[PDB]
């Protein structure tokens, strides 16, 4: 779980959210994999070799647009 | 000089796109992935704007507008109804509820859903209307049959629909009138599915007939119930009814539909979104 | 609750209920032709010897809203049917009736000496004004 985990630190926790926010399943846990091997524990050394550069790294338009065509369809609501 | 050569860009390009949209036999894009006495007295005021040196001065003087609300209304007289069907067409209503058969409309079907008592919120062809401000059942105006439909509103069944209400026996205008045998839904789409598009139809009744079948308990909140087909409803009656009207709108997901599949619905919130060394030698690259 | 029970999947006919997600597929090849075909629909603007028309056409070549002053109901309004002004009203005609189609978003791509046009101009000073966007959305992948 990204957010709750303490042991990354606030400004850490938003900014991986934000880039990896694909990455964060329903229930809100972080689930990355790999599988680049046949060994298991190099499919887990790959995972957490990922997760410190996560660490490391680490360390709107939308809305505009949802507004304009808001603002189109108010003009477009015309029948009366 | 003896080749032609067209003064403008555009025109090669539209008549390219033309010969494109017919077939060739080179290869091309498409094949792979493919009433007199009237006129005559208009005429006449035509003539007599044209004479108007008011009119003239302001186009000279490029200052002239014109009144769009007057333009509407000729326009749906003339040759509204058969830019009706188009959209129609376009949105793919015929095929889903008639099962491909196409009608020319002639009523010009209107529809506004009544924002409380101020004012009421247009139904277009094609709208957007948001399922909060479908909460209250919409205002028509135009025996008759008056039929709402989700086409694409079903949760389970690809061709199945809901009705949100229907009123048989509708008599010349007034709606009040008409049998309530479906009472009023509101919108429920499921969140993730987009714009569902929710067609409303008005038939040619000949003769006034009880649709039994149809009647619906008052109020019913069971959605076993409210799944039907149109096409099978309509071969059933397609005798007596003959289709003239249209309006159809486009709602996405809004806190409203939380409320309408909990409080009356009593059911769980539908939720969907588009997914796009010897040994080791042999199976590693090195060996 | 027996009404709790949910299909796992959806099944949205609409045509348009990806086109308006954004998430339907834009015409992405004709790589050796130009202009781009990353819209769902265009403005196309036909200015004949003595009207002048303006379309939206859709990516599948039908026209949703077509606005002409050939019209009877434009033109016994509008005194002459070329003009600089006949390309604003059409525009707002044009627009009217991509308002009561319900199509919001359409690409616009004139041409040089076109766009140099200040009929065209202002044209799409009455596409902007009435809401009717020049620049479609992008598409989501």
């Amino acid at each position: 779980h990204l957010a709750s985990a303490d042991w990354i630190e606030e400004p850490v926790r938003q900014k991986i959210a934000l880039t990896h926010k694909n990455k964060i399943n329903k229930a809100g846990e972080l689930v990355l994999t790999s599988e680049s091997s046949r060994y298991q524990f190099r499919n887990l050394a790959e995972c957490l070799q990922k997760i410190r550069d996560m660490i490391a790294e680490a360390s709107d338009a939308r809305l505009q647009r949802l507004r304009i065509e808001k603002m189109n369809r108010e003009r477009l609501r015309q029948k009366r | 000089e003896r080749l032609e050569k067209y003064r403008s860009f555009e025109r090669y390009r539209r008549r390219a796109e033309q010969e494109a949209r017919a077939p060739h036999w080179w290869r091309t894009y498409r094949e792979h992935f493919v009433r007199t006495q009237k006129l005559l007295e208009r005429k006449h005021f035509l003539r007599e704007l044209r004479a108007n040196v008011e009119e003239e001065r302001a186009a000279r003087l490029r200052t002239a507008s014109i009144p769009l609300e007057a333009v509407r209304a000729e326009w749906e007289r003339t040759c509204g109804p058969y830019h009706k069907q188009r959209l129609a067409e376009y949105y793919g209503l015929y095929r889903d509820l008639f099962h491909g058969a196409t009608f020319v409309p002639w009523v010009p079907l209107h529809v506004a859903y009544a924002v409380g008592e101020e004012d009421l919120i247009p139904v277009y062809h094609g709208n957007e209307v948001t399922p909060t401000e479908a909460s209250r059942a919409p205002e028509v105006t135009y025996l008759w049959t008056l039929l709402f439909i989700n086409l694409d509103g079903h949760l389970l069944e690809p061709d199945a629909e809901y009705v949100h209400w229907l009123l048989t026996n509708i008599p010349s205008n007034r709606v009040a009138e008409g049998q309530e045998t479906c009472p009023y839904l509101p919108p429920f789409p499921a969140r993730g599915s987009g714009f569902h598009r929710f067609a409303f139809l008005l038939f040619k009744q000949d003769k006034p007939i009880n649709f039994s079948e149809d009647t619906r308990p008052s109020p019913c909140y069971q959605l076993a119930q409210r799944t039907f087909r149109t096409f099978d409803f309509y071969k059933r009656h397609q005798e007596a009814m003959t289709p003239a009207g249209l309006a159809f709108f486009q709602c996405r997901w809004d806190d409203s539909v939380t409320h309408t599949f909990h409080q009356l619905l009593d059911m769980r919130e539908p939720v969907f979104e588009f997914v796009r060394l010897r040994y080791l030698d042999r199976y590693r690259d090195s060996h | 609750k027996e009404n709790e029970a949910v299909a796992p999947e959806f099944t949205n006919r609409n045509p348009r209920n990806l086109e308006l997600l954004g998430v339907a597929r834009k015409e992405r090849g004709w790589a050796t032709v130009w202009p781009n075909r990353e819209f769902w629909h265009r403005l196309r603007v036909v200015k004949t010897q003595h009207h002048v028309e303006a379309f939206v056409e859709h990516l599948n070549g039908q026209v949703v809203v077509s606005a002409s002053t050939r019209e009877w109901a434009i033109k016994k309004h509008l005194y002459s049917t070329r003009n600089v002004v006949a390309c604003e009203s059409i525009g707002r005609v044009l627009a009217q009736r991509c308002l009561e189609a319900g199509i919001n978003f359409m690409v616009y791509q004139p041409t040089p000496w076109e766009a140099s046009s200040d009929s065209i101009k202002r044209l799409q000073n009455a596409m902007t004004e009435s809401g009717v966007m020049l620049r479609e959305p992008r598409r989501i992948y």
